[PDB]
RNA sequence: GUCCUAAGGGGGGCUCAUGGAGAACAGAAAUCUCCAGUAGAACAAAAGGGUAAAAGUCCCCUUGAUUUUGAUUUUCAGUGUGAAUACAAACCAUGAAAGUGUGGCCUAUCGAUCCUUUAGUCCCUCGAAAUUUGAGGCUAGAGGUGCCAGAAAAGUUACCACAGGGAUGGCUUGUGGCGGCCAAGCGUUCAUAGCGACGUCGCUUUGAUCCUUCGAUGUCGGCUCUUCCUAUCAUACC
RNA sequence: AGACCCUGUUGAGCUUGACUCUAGUUUGACAUUGUGAAAAGA
RNA sequence: AUGGCCAGAAAGUGGUGUUGACGCAAUGUGAUUUCUGCCCAGUGCUCUGAAUGUCAAAGUGAAGAAAUUCAACCAAGCGCGGGUAAACGGCGGGAGUAACUAUGACUCUCUGUAGCCAAAUGGAUUA
RNA sequence: GACUAAUCGAACCAUCUAGUAGCUGGUUACCGCCGAAGUUUCCCUCAGGAUAGCAGUGUCGACCUUCAGUUUUAUGAGGUAA
């Protein structure tokens, strides 16, 4: 919401996930949304491709 | 704000820009550059023409006395006539504003 | 009430009658959600009954333009000047320069920046 | 506006964000002595740069009807006027008119004493250039009062017509002339207004010793009639207007010594306390 | 310059992309736009940063930004 | 109906309308000379004190017709290298200089064979007759989108259906682009300009670093099996 | 004579402050609706 | 129950109903365990709370010889002004004040190699 | 969007009905005399129009006047070679 509100010029801004294979990246963005929005498995490389979830109208989520 | 403003205001009608608006245009067939309005401009292009094609039509509903040469210049006043109407009437409204 | 009609939810929020409209317009959309939504169905050509195009897409249009550059005097200037005490100033910035974790960049400042940062080190030199 | 030149003129008398000096009109009445006349040339002396002068007489009461002045200062742009008047009860009158949007915002009378009034050309010294704006020293009691009076605004109107041009940076050589004026709170009290030349000396010391000389005019006035402005034109005369150089302070948003454009993030303090991990096999006696 | 980008998974597609086909430039600060809002695609293997700038009258060649 | 290297800006020089006296045509009124001429002329505004070695009028220079930058002001931006805008700075023009000055002004659109409105008393008709209101026809006028009315009939079908129409090439290969120089030669030799192979010169880590992989609209395969090309990996010879 | 693309004065199904309607609902008036009193008035 | 939900062209018409809130009817979610990011009040939900501001039909008053015209009056709904399922939705915090109520506005600064606490467990990594 | 007699995003039967199509397919003996054309001009375009021009049958008028995608003469443009 602080990043929103200094990047309030804009009309939304992007927020994508990175690092390791099985650290939780869709986890985080399950857990941000409330809803199991993204793939989740305890298996690596269950997310293959990237993925915008909506979280609100101003911030985006990149799987 | 006039009327211009406000129905664009309300339309969402974008201010040109300056490079748009420049009084400068590429003829192609002349292959240079002309001005589109003001001295030697486009609007009055064929005025200081050597030949110029009259249609049977429109020189038999021409009036007697005036020319071809003219028309332009009287498509000009005519547009700036309406364009002061308008800006005279903006004016009057602000002043009673 | 006054009533659904589109005619009467313009008398009731008051827009100044006889303005043009975009086609399609109601209470949910007004003409920029229009012109958004209808940039994605652009896209497809108008075709005869022979499948020739007679007016393309958008963005493209097929046809060559003039492609020329005016004469113009702003061409042969310089655009960007900086002064000595101006560049001074920003070689004592950038030494007094400190990180902060906290602090986000959000714009870049266009500065001569080969003018301004210090040189490499004389080994490396 | 045709022109260029009477768009120019127009242009020039428009109003602005950041204002053009202020220009003094110093006119007379029909009646007017020869001191309040060399008290007005003094005046004019003082500021030359900034003023015109009229000179026919002029037959205009200005406490009882200013339409004349409010159509003189539509007609020259001048937003102050020393008007010269001379009278039975009042021998030698200076009244002091300040405007706002062409029309009288306030007006102050000064009487001069006469056995006094030393002109310029009677203090035989060095005199200050022209367009030299000189410094000014304000002292006594009565202009501190806390309900606005006839002193406070004479001391109002004595900076405004002493202002000079408004400058960032000043030369040092420029702090070569002041002008004093003084006054106390009390049978009516006299306020004087006095010029002075400074001399700097040696003292030991990096500060140099100011010494004075004086430079001249020598009034003494006694405070007159009194015309305060309307409370609403007081407010849109004391509207101050922002400079589109002067930005507008956002919340987490500030420029670095680069120019570089800065946005603050705050985290908060990390409270870990009510986390409970998880309780596995393992971490069970 | 502009070449259509199809997207949708029927047979008829949507196509109302475009890929601008010649080398960019983007400018400092860029953040590219979502795809559901990118009608203009500038690809990153075709943005370019310098250029070998001549001057007529030193007769020198330096690259520059 | 014509004419203009446009307006504007800067600098320099001169003084105007008018009156008197004079000069072949020239005679109230042509042109020229002197004297007197606070502007009584011209240029702008609407002074109750605008301008006289000028703000008037002629010469010289620019005419580049709306410059660049900005983390700043206001508004806007599904095309966010931001755009318009205000302000500031730089640039520019002129001048010996002090300085001066510019880097725009505006506006929704549509009808004129249209809309609104007025008059006819001695105009005609209301069909059984007359009068008074009213309505229609015809004629003559006035104004011009503030007070001349009005200008709001959307999508989707991957649930589908019908009537039809369709499904560059004797190209390519092994050697970069831009800019300058040299250059045998081609031309030229009342102009000494212009092309130019062969080349060259500038931009694109002391055997390193490995902590900078830079976007599917375009789609390939696998099996079995036959043949062809050489631009030959191997075997053969040099 | 499948599928796919394109065209139509295209047909049909579905949706919505698209247009004109309408079932239903709500509100007002009139008739069904008669008989007396007690007051306030014109 | 002089009720709701329906059906019927209508009906002295039918169903729920041989029914009566532990019921009937309509929704969303979908065992158990877990579970309700923080705060409101813009859309919407509902308040007979004052108004006639919009205000049809019928009725009332005036002018004319009438056709006709003009005026008040004018229900519901809308509008205005209040509380919310606060559902949708918007909302980076925390302090002050000069505003004084909505909207404020103007400054300041903000980053245990296995524990504690909760009625064995701390789960959704659900048999 | 499943089923409702092999028929279902609206069953079957008969009628209005020979519904409509600008789209598709087809359109039946012989010989003779002529015989074509694609912005010329105007209109808001595509899902557009007329219109000029070129043709065939009849006639009529004194089928009277004659005219002509040609040259020459003279004068233009091209004064351009020479
Ligand atoms: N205990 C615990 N487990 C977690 C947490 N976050 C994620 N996990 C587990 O970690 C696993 C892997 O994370 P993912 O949801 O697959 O996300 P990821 O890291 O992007 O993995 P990939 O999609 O394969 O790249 C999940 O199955 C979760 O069960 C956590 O906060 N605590
Ligand atoms: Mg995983
Ligand atoms: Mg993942």
């Amino acid at each position: 919401r602080q990043f929103s509100v200094l990047h309030k010029d804009r009309k939304q801004i992007s927020v994508g996930l990175i690092g390791y294979p099985n650290v939780g990246k869709s986890s985080i963005i399950n857990a941000l949304r409330g809803k199991a929005v993204a793939k989740v498995a305890p298996i690596p490389g269950e997310t293959k491709v990237w993925q915008y979830v909506t979280l609100m109208k101003r911030i985006y989520l990149i799987d | 704000e006039t009327k211009w403003q406000a129905f664009a205001r309300r339309r969402g009608i974008k201010p040109k820009t300056r490079e748009q608006r420049r009084n400068l245009q590429y003829n192609p067939t002349t292959g240079q550059w002309e001005r589109k309005w003001g001295y030697k401009g486009a609007n009055k292009r064929g005025e200081t023409d050597p030949i110029i094609e009259v249609s049977a039509a429109k020189e038999a509903m021409r009036p007697e006395g005036t020319s071809v040469r003219g028309d332009k210049r009287r498509e000009i006043r005519a547009r700036v006539k309406k364009n002061q109407k308008q800006m005279l009437r903006n004016q009057r409204i602000a002043a009673e504003k | 009430g006054t009533g659904k009609k589109e005619k009467n939810r313009l008398l009731r929020e008051g827009r100044t009658p006889g303005d043009p409209h975009v086609k399609g317009e109601n209470f949910y959309r007004s003409a920029k959600k229009i012109k958004t939504l209808n940039i994605l169905k652009e896209g497809k050509p108008i075709r005869d009954s022979k499948g020739k195009i007679v007016k393309a897409a958008s963005f493209q249009s097929k046809e060559v333009p003039k492609a020329v550059i005016e004469p113009n005097r702003k061409w042969f200037t310089n655009t960007r000047v900086i002064s000595q005490d101006t560049l001074q100033s920003f070689r004592e910035a950038m030494a007094e320069k400190q990180k902060d974790p906290y602090t986000v960049l959000l714009k870049s400042n266009k500065l001569p920046m080969s003018l301004i940062r210090d040189g490499p080190k004389l080994e490396d030199g | 506006p045709r022109n260029a030149r009477s768009k120019r003129a127009l242009e020039k008398r428009a109003p602005k964000i950041v204002e053009n000096p202020k220009t003094c009109l110093f006119l007379r009445g029909t009646t007017c002595s020869q001191i309040t006349q060399d008290a007005m040339n003094d005046l004019y002396a003082m500021r030359q740069v900034h003023a015109k002068r009229f000179h026919k007489k002029n037959a205009i009461h200005p406490f009882e009807d200013a339409t004349s002045l409010c159509f003189f200062s539509e007609k020259n742009d001048c937003s102050l006027m020393v008007f010269g008047s001379s009278n039975k009860k009042r021998p030698h009158t200076l009244t002091f008119v300040r405007m706002f949007d062409y029309k009288v915002l306030d007006m102050l009378e000064f009487y001069l004493d006469p056995d006094t009034y030393r002109s310029i050309s009677q203090f035989k010294t060095s005199k200050i250039p022209i367009g030299m704006r000189p410094m000014m020293v304000f002292a006594g009691t009565a202009f501190e009062s806390p309900v606005p009076n006839a002193f406070t605004m004479a001391k109002s109107m004595l900076i405004d017509f002493f202002r000079g041009e408004p400058s960032d940076k000043i030369d040092v050589e420029g702090l070569r002339f002041v002008v004093v004026v003084t006054a106390d709170e009390p049978q009516k009290p006299i306020l004087r207004l006095r010029v002075y030349g400074i001399r700097t000396k040696r003292s030991g010391t990096r500060l140099p010793r100011v010494e004075v000389e004086e430079h001249g005019p020598r009034m003494d006035f006694r405070l007159g009639r009194m015309r305060e402005p309307d409370p609403a034109m007081l407010k849109e005369a004391m509207k101050k207007a922002k400079t589109p150089q002067e930005e507008r302070t956002k919340k987490n948003i500030s420029m670095d010594l680069l120019g570089d454009k800065i946005g603050r993030i705050h985290m908060g303090k990390t409270d870990l306390s009510k986390l409970q991990t998880r309780k596995m096999k393992g971490l069970k006696r | 310059m502009f070449k259509v980008v199809k997207t949708g998974k029927k047979t008829h597609k949507k196509g109302w992309k475009r890929i601008v086909t010649k080398p960019t430039f983007v400018g400092p600060d860029f953040t590219r736009r979502p795809v559901k809002y990118e009608r203009f695609i500038r690809p990153m293997g075709l943005r370019y940063k310098k250029a070998n700038v001549t001057h007529p009258t030193l007769n020198v060649t330096v690259q520059l930004p």
